[PDB]
């Protein structure tokens, strides 16, 4: 009896296994465990074994991943969401053009065999148990719900954005004084502030958070002295949740 | 009507099969089976703006994200008359090498040699080949460490902008990894060595055209304005249409491409084949002293150039952070004037030719248009694996299924890369 452990993969870059892979004593840090379907690093892969805890990365962008989807909530008592793409259905959602006049656009009228359908969160079609989030994850929230998964505990998700590890390094706003659009006030934490403190602005990639605490002296006042228009957040917010129903008015309470 | 269907191929991106039709004669069609859902790329980011769709692109693919990103990047400069710096290209070209030595390294020691000593998974030779695997992940961090120094990241990379960069380094840091690179290039001499003893098969011996980006000064690298083919023809990579066509297939989600009305194969055999005689440091020699096994007409030559080129993008590289260092203190970025404009680039991705066509009108993207390596190879893959087939059909399938899947892996396919 070792822990079975199987990474499956939808519609996806492949970076939150890539980053599971780069990941170098990976074996010294699950053993009470097994990998028991990894298609990208074993061969000896089935997708009908039974498994305790089931990493989903990606989007269900084909009509088959829905019976994937299905076939991996029933073979799994921890189906754990793995990444913007199946936490949040990822930057392939942030068009709601049809599908049909997104198969226009690149293949005219052109049969495949395999039917393609608009991107969608893992959680639309079965329960999704925990969220393991960036785009790709960090290495320090993969350690943090295997290890915690595997001594018998459940994860759980930092509420808190980007800001305050923003802030801690010392980083300087490059909101306040460069005019970049950085949705770090509204975005999940837990890269170590990597993008302002690159000089580039947060663009969301772990995730909608919510303001309600008052980070900010005013970001009405900076929003509106940058030039930064509510449907302006909302393209943004939306480039990795743009299936979140509530930006709409979360970006509303801040310019009110 | 009894075929061999492979319903996912191992230690490969993306999610993919095959489909061998096996008849009376012996083998019909060969088919590769691609289902990794389009994301539409192409099509998502139309109406956005440059910079939001930009930052996109690498979401493509996180074995190429530098590629796709610092590609999408030549063309959207090209469209709006920029011209990178100096120094800010060599850095470039850099981040362009560790995505390199790290996807070969990753594609060749964590892929393609599970195959040839036994095992299903590379987690496995862990105790039993360790130094291998030593030398793997210390290319392949190397690797992984360039990314993260010059691009905040391996997989899709937040620092290289429009202009060129957020945050350059400390000047330390480009020294520091000119000493990292010295202590990797007795790696990959292992690698070589290792790579080439191994068996390129005959099954797959054949006649192949080789397209490949034409290094646009004096040395073999990445960047460059002519596709070369191996016939002896050139044509400028801005007419890459009008070169080279595209079709949809029943049993693929992926486009395949035709040069001259046959497949072709681009990839780093390709890139040897075309472009062989712009090598020099321990690259040169090991090309000119290890050709019978560098020749265009196998397939599996692909995995031996992959080692060379880790010889030589290891050494250019050096020369390449003492070039940027020459032009200290660099500032990290320029203003681009977002004015409109079309812009095509074409790169030697880790794996071929990447293609990133840009239009934008207003300060954002009316057009694009993306060709990747794994989909430009497609074709000839199938041919290949259907040569194989030939040979091998009335065995036990399970001996057969093996020796197909190696030769899908010897293209290092990158399956969300041939669907975007
Ligand atoms: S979330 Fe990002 S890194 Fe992870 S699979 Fe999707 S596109 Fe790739
Ligand atoms: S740069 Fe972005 S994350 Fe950092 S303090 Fe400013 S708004 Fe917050
Ligand atoms: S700053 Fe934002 S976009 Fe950048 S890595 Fe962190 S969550 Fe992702
Ligand atoms: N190499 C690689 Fe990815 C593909 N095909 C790109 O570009
Ligand atoms: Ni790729």
């Amino acid at each position: 009896g070792k822990v079975r452990i199987g990474f499956y993969a939808l519609t996806s870059c492949y970076g939150c296994q890539l980053q599971l892979a780069m990941m170098d004593e990976l074996l010294q840090l699950i053993p009470n465990a097994e990998i028991v379907c990894w298609f990208m690093i074993d061969r000896d892969s089935i997708e009908d074994e039974k498994v305790d805890i089931a990493f989903i990365e990606g989007s269900v962008s084909t009509e088959e991943e829905v019976e994937l989807v299905k076939k991996i909530r029933e073979n799994a008592k921890i189906v754990v969401a793995v990444g913007a793409c199946a936490v949040q259905g990822g930057v392939q959602s942030w068009s709601e053009k049809p599908l049909e006049e997104l198969w226009k656009k690149v293949y005219g009228d052109a049969k495949v065999k395999f039917q393609p359908k608009k991107a969608e969160p893992v959680s639309k079609y079965i329960k999704v148990d925990y969220n393991i989030y960036g785009c790709p994850p960090e290495k320090k929230d993969f350690l943090y719900a295997l290890g915690t998964f595997l001594i018998g505990s459940w994860p759980e998700d930092i509420d808190y954005p980007v800001c305050l590890e923003c802030r801690l390094n010392g980083h300087p706003c490059i909101l306040l004084e460069k005019g970049e659009p950085c949705l770090g006030p509204v975005t999940r934490a837990g890269c170590n502030a990597r993008c302002p403190g690159f000089g580039v602005a947060c663009i969301g990639c772990r995730g909608a958070i919510g303001y309600d605490v008052a980070w900010f002296d005013s970001l009405a006042k900076v929003f509106k002295e940058k030039g930064m228009t509510k449907e302006e957040i909302i393209e943004r917010m939306k480039m990795f949740n743009g299936h979140d129903e509530r930006v709409e008015k979360m970006v509303e309470k801040i310019f009110s | 009507y009894l075929p061999i269907t492979i319903d996912h191929i191992a230690r490969v991106e993306g999610k993919g099969g095959v489909e061998i039709i096996i008849g009376d004669d012996g083998v019909k069609e060969v088919k590769l089976n691609i289902i990794e859902g389009p994301r539409f790329f192409e099509a998502i980011t139309i109406g956005k703006k440059l910079e939001e769709a930009l930052a996109i692109y690498p979401r493509i693919c996180s074995f190429c994200s530098a590629a796709h990103k610092l590609t999408a990047l030549e063309a959207a400069e090209k469209a709006v008359g920029f011209v990178p710096r100096e120094e800010i290209q060599a850095l470039r070209e850099v981040l362009y090498i560790g995505d390199m030595i790290e996807s070969h390294a990753l594609h060749l020691y964590l892929l393609v040699l599970p195959d040839y000593r036994g095992y299903s998974s590379p987690l496995k030779m862990v105790n039993e080949y360790k130094r291998e695997i030593e030398i793997a992940l210390k290319l392949k961090n190397l690797g992984t460490w360039m990314m993260d120094i010059l691009g905040s990241r391996a997989i899709h990379q937040e620092n290289a902008v429009l202009g060129g960069f957020g945050k350059l380094p400390e000047k330390s840091v480009l020294e520091k990894m000119k000493a990292e690179l010295r202590e990797a290039l007795p790696l990959a001499e292992y690698t070589f060595e290792l790579f080439a003893k191994l068996e390129q098969y005959s099954e797959v011996e054949g006649p192949i055209t080789h397209l490949a980006v034409k290094p646009r000064g004096d040395a073999y690298g990445i960047y460059g304005d002519y596709i070369k083919a191996s016939d002896g023809e050139e044509f400028p990579s801005e007419k890459y249409r009008d070169y080279i066509k595209e079709f949809v297939v029943e049993h693929s989600f992926a486009k395949h491409s035709h040069y001259k009305g046959r497949p072709f194969m681009v990839g780093a055999i390709s890139r040897v084949i075309n472009n062989a005689d712009l090598l020099y440091g321990k690259a040169k020699e090991l090309y000119e002293a290890n050709k019978d096994l560098l020749k265009g007409t196998n397939p599996f030559a692909n995995n031996l150039a992959q080692a060379l080129e880790i010889v030589y993008f290891i050494e250019r590289a050096i020369d390449l952070l003492d070039e940027a260092l020459a032009k200290w203190p660099i500032k990290p970025r320029d203003e681009v004037e977002i004015k409109d404009g079309f812009g095509v680039s074409t790169t030697e991705a880790p794996r071929g030719i990447l293609v990133y066509a840009l239009k934008v009108e207003n300060g954002r993207v009316s057009y694009a248009d993306i060709i990747t390596p794994t989909a430009f190879n497609l074709a000839m893959m199938e041919e290949h694996v259907r040569m194989m087939a030939e040979k091998h059909y009335n065995d036990d399938p399970e001996r057969l299924k093996i020796l197909a899947e190696m030769v899908v892996r010897a293209y290092d396919p990158c399956i969300s890369c041939s669907v975007h």
